[PDB]
């Protein structure tokens, strides 16, 4: 599964 | 910016052998930006069957993606691939050598 | 999901007071806030790191290194901390502005009374009218006074002022009805008063 | 050692219209999944044969996630515009991949993840996954920002247990595939140059991983033409070397392959 | 800041209605709450930058959008009776702020779902002159001000000496009380002091007004009734001083 949080930059 | 131009090869994925079928691939590698032209001839015309993988990258972040086509091959018949990209002055077009 | 604890607080003014929050699931941020009544929730602390402890003037909040609580302190209770105190959080691996929130801890602030001189008194109306009210005023922390024992009888719970310019708290409640069976001395009598309570005429 | 890998691309299209947000999964050489919004009905998808039967669950998961991603992404895009001074004119490009790599034990050996913008490092997620590292002095901000809202702790988490037990997971799925080894069937090809010169060409074909080494001696460093490795079509991968011979002494020099599949290394000659 | 619009709101059971929220400047997230007399804030749906971002179990009649101007509108049809509670809307989700997960309430939108519109009354104010019993014995003097036979409780107390606005001394209650309370939809009663020093009230020149601010009926209401319309208005009750 992929990462189901990123980043608000 | 970073403006990387393609890796271009054209092959087959089995031997090639006249009258025998086959798949004809360009695989364009290695370049940035994303936004990619490729085409694969027959003796100059362009293939309309032609298909395509996913849009992927590698550790360094330059693209890769492979175009692919069924077709079978003759001694007569001779076929190439065009791309091009921003960092092409003009479509660079290489010829689909059996023995490489 | 989380869960707040107590469900409800009665703290006596000067007092401090603690307040529990508890996740089901590990999470990485926790976010406390107060509620006015009928006012939109304000945002009182926010923890970011585990065993961070952030304090806002007599708040305190606390990360717990567990990753499944929080607490907040008030450090010591004026009455204006009245409301609700909400608990929410980040749930770890929740994707970007998810934030879940708790059910709210209901906070109350009983005032300090310095000089309880019992009474209940009679208003009278601007209309010369029999429709008047009964003032119970001046009394002490203690009396928790009762609702109307009766359908045409009507009492409000203790309500404190303070007259901040000659620095004095009063607390009070007001009994009305319209019935001539209704008397200064009747009004208040479920309601336990003390045996020193001043009745005038 | 196995790795579940994840390349996420994020082109901004000046008139087009909403940016484009291709999703590529891989366990390990094998992509197996994909996510592409420039498709009218946008979800997460199959692209392995070992996926075809899975299940609503799994792919709603996978949709979110990745339709999650593209929301921000969209607003990380207007984002990175204003950190570089840049204009609604032209087309850039967001990239972050992410990945987990097992040990010979078959327990997390290192996890990675990271942001570029316009083919140039961004944001890095440091070897002990606790904080982030802005690789360009214009990543200051959102390193700042994601180390004081601790952010790397979900990574770590998703690095270190998710992508872990999902590894596993599909490395199962798909054991009759993934873990079996196709080696390269090999042949050396001669083809002369001019009466002086001859070309002898070593071919590795059909292997599965994509990891190889093919080297010609008589130890002939000296000028040797190596290919990139390319895909097949069909799972498995193909690559070529070769060397400048004078013509007549051919059998002087020799080719070593040397794939996981193989028992023996294999070392090759030219049959006429 | 975060607006919402209407303050209030009073309709019949059936009816459409529709909430408006303008976030924080900047903030490109918005969420709808809904807080019930007791319950908690139970959470209804989630926007982003335009789009849907998070569904938390809507009535299906319950619908929401979020616009390009990142305002939001919470249209809730057919209206029932238990739907009667507070909306509230939150903003966060600025990329320029540092602490972008900080969400920000604005003060609500009171939805009073009733059966029967002509169940809805204005407040009866009228204020109470100091016992004298209590000014010999305490030197004080509370005046007392009740706003009665109101349905539903949208109402708002405020005490205006010699013009302006008082603070202190005044003290209103907290909640109102059910005259029927053995009914639904009963009618409220709402008690506040004002206590002033003696010579303060003994004196003819100053002037006291207990004023309870109603919240009723829209003007595009249908009023089929004989008696007045219960519109939004000022009600008032004033007092002198005397000697």
């Amino acid at each position: 599964v992929m990462a189901p949080r990123t980043l608000v930059l | 910016m970073i403006q990387r131009t393609p890796k271009i090869q054209v092959y087959s994925r089995h031997p090639a052998e006249n009258g025998k079928s086959n798949f004809l691939n360009c695989y364009v590698s290695g370049f940035h930006p994303s936004d990619i032209e490729v085409d694969l001839l027959k003796n100059g015309e362009r293939i309309e069957k032609v298909e395509h993988s996913d849009l992927s990258f590698s550790k360094d972040w330059s693209f890769y993606l492979l175009y692919y086509t069924e077709f079978t091959p003759t001694e007569k018949d001779e076929y190439a691939c065009r791309v091009n990209h921003v960092t092409l002055s003009q479509p660079k077009i290489v010829k689909w050598d059996r023995d490489m | 999901q989380l869960n707040q604890s107590p469900q409800s607080m009665f703290i006596q003014e000067g007092e401090d007071v603690s307040m529990n929050c508890t996740s089901s699931s590990i999470f990485n941020t926790w976010l406390w806030y107060k509620q006015d009544p009928g006012e939109g929730p304000v945002l009182l602390i926010a923890l970011y790191k585990a065993g961070e402890l952030t304090s806002n003037g007599r708040l305190t909040a606390q990360f717990g290194i567990t990753r499944k609580d929080s607490f907040l302190n008030i450090s010591a209770s004026i009455p204006s901390d009245v409301g609700i105190y909400f608990c929410a959080g980040q749930p770890l691996g929740g994707s970007n502005y998810k934030l879940t929130f708790g059910k709210g801890t209901l906070l109350t602030v009983n005032p300090n009374i310095q000089n309880p001189d019992p009474a209940v008194y009679q208003l009278r109306d601007s209309k010369s009218s029999d429709k008047s009210v009964c003032l119970f005023t001046d009394f002490d922390s203690q009396t928790n006074v009762s609702q109307s024992k009766d359908s045409d009888v009507y009492i409000t719970d203790k309500c404190v002022l303070d007259m901040r310019s000659m620095d004095f708290k009063s607390n009070s409640a007001v009994a009305w009805s319209n019935k001539s069976d209704f008397a200064c001395a009747n009004a208040f009598n479920n309601s336990i008063i003390p045996e020193d309570t001043f009745f005038p005429s | 050692s196995h790795s579940l890998k994840y390349f996420h691309t994020s082109v901004s299209r000046p008139g087009r219209g909403e940016p484009r947000f291709i999703s590529v999964g891989y366990v390990d050489d094998t992509q197996f999944v994909r996510f592409d919004n420039d498709a009218a009905s946008p979800r997460m998808v199959p692209r392995a044969p070992w996926m075809e039967q899975e299940g609503s669950e799994y792919w709603d998961r996978e949709t979110r996630s990745a339709r999650d991603t593209a929301q921000i992404f969209r607003v990380n895009l207007r984002t990175l515009r204003g950190y570089y001074n840049q204009s609604e004119a032209g087309s850039h490009t967001l990239q972050w991949m992410h990945g987990c790599e097992l040990g010979p034990d078959r327990r997390f050996l290192r996890g990675y993840e990271q942001f570029a913008y316009d083919g140039k490092d961004y944001l890095t997620l440091n070897e002990d996954l606790r904080s982030w590292t802005a690789v360009d002095t214009a990543a200051q901000i959102s390193e700042q920002k994601s180390n004081d809202a601790s952010e790397a702790e979900h990574q770590r988490a998703y690095l270190e247990d998710t992508c872990v037990e999902w590894l596993h997971k599909y490395l199962e799925k798909g054991k009759e595939t993934l873990l079996h080894l196709e080696p390269p069937k090999t042949h050396v090809t001669h083809h002369p140059i001019s009466d002086h010169e001859a070309t002898l060409r070593c071919w590795a074909l059909g292997f599965y991983p994509a990891e190889i080494t093919l080297t010609w001696q008589q130890g002939h460093t000296q000028d040797t033409e190596l290919v990139e490795t390319r895909p097949a079509g069909d799972g498995t991968f193909q690559k070529w070397a070769a060397v400048v011979v004078p013509s007549g002494e051919e059998q002087r020099y020799t080719c070593h392959v040397q794939h996981e599949g193989l028992p023996e290394p294999v070392t090759l000659r030219w049959k006429p | 800041g975060v607006t919402q619009t209407p303050k209030h709101l009073i309709t019949a059971t059936g009816q459409r209605v529709t909430l408006r929220c303008s976030p924080r400047s900047g903030d490109l997230s918005v969420y709808w709450y809904q807080q019930s007399l007791d319950q908690g804030l139970q959470f209804l749906i989630q926007y982003y930058n335009g789009e849907e971002r998070a569904k938390g179990n809507i009535l299906e009649r319950f619908s929401a959008q979020q616009f390009p101007d990142l305002h939001s509108e919470l249209n809730l049809s057919s209206l029932e009776l238990g739907d009667s509670a507070l909306y509230f809307c939150a903003s966060s989700a600025n990329p320029g702020d540092s602490s972008n997960e900080k969400l920000f309430f604005g003060s609500g939108t009171q939805l009073s779902v009733l059966e029967d519109l002509n169940k809805v009354f204005p407040p009866e104010v009228a204020v109470f002159e100091p016992s004298e019993a209590e000014i010999s014995h305490t030197q004080k003097a509370t005046l007392v001000c009740l706003a009665t036979g109101f349905y539903p409780d949208h109402v708002e107390l405020s005490w205006w000496v010699n013009g302006k606005e008082v603070h202190s001394g005044v003290c209103t209650d907290p909640q109102p009380l059910k005259e029927q309370p053995a009914l639904n939809d009963s009618r409220y009663a709402l008690s506040s002091r004002l206590r002033v020093s003696a010579t303060f009230w003994q004196n003819p020149r100053n002037h006291f007004r207990c004023q309870v601010q109603f919240y009723g009926l829209s003007e595009n209401d249908e009023w089929t009734q004989d008696r007045a319309k219960p519109v939004t208005q000022i009600v008032s009750a004033e007092a002198w001083g005397r000697a």
